[PDB]
């Protein structure tokens, strides 16, 4: 147990969606936004090379690449989907990224009360034995050192 | 809503 060493890191993952005025000519009736951030005062870009979120098929061009902050995506539609979401570390070493499924959707199960929604998703991220340039990308992201795995 |  020498060098054994655990980093954990919060990334925040969410989506705004709001009901359009009028709907467009494409019958779209909703603006929607996933974003893949930092908790506040967090800077992921440190330790994340680039986020690349996967949309539905009948989107254009739907694998969509943020090499830089800010990490998101802005569109319009009428459904909502499943949207896989990479985060690429800036690392030599696996874990390369992470792989999440993102559900975005328009309008919460139970009822449609307001034109409005947010959602957010915290997610800890939890690195075992870090080569030291990972960890120090990590620990300036906000991270911090815990029991060791 | 609608899912796809």
């Amino acid at each position: 147990m020498d060098n054994q060493c655990t980093v954990q890191v919060r990334l925040e993952l969410g989506h705004r969606a709001q009901l359009r005025k009028k709907p467009t000519t494409e019958g779209f009736t909703h603006d929607w936004m996933v974003f893949v951030r930092g908790p506040e005062q967090c800077d992921i870009q440190h330790f994340v090379e680039k986020v690349v979120f996967w949309l539905h098929d009948s989107f254009p061009k739907p694998r969509r690449v943020c090499k830089e902050p800010p990490y998101k995506v802005e569109e319009s539609g009428y459904a909502g989907f499943i949207m896989p979401i990479e985060v690429h570390f800036k690392n030599k070493e696996e874990p390369r990224k992470v792989c999440f499924t993102y559900d975005l959707f328009l309008n919460l199960e139970g009822n449609p009360p307001v034109n409005h929604l947010r959602h957010l998703r915290c997610e800890k991220l939890t690195f075992n034995n870090p080569t030291t340039e990972f960890r120090y990308k990590l620990l300036r992201a906000g991270g911090v050192m815990v029991m060791p795995e | 809503a609608a899912r796809k």
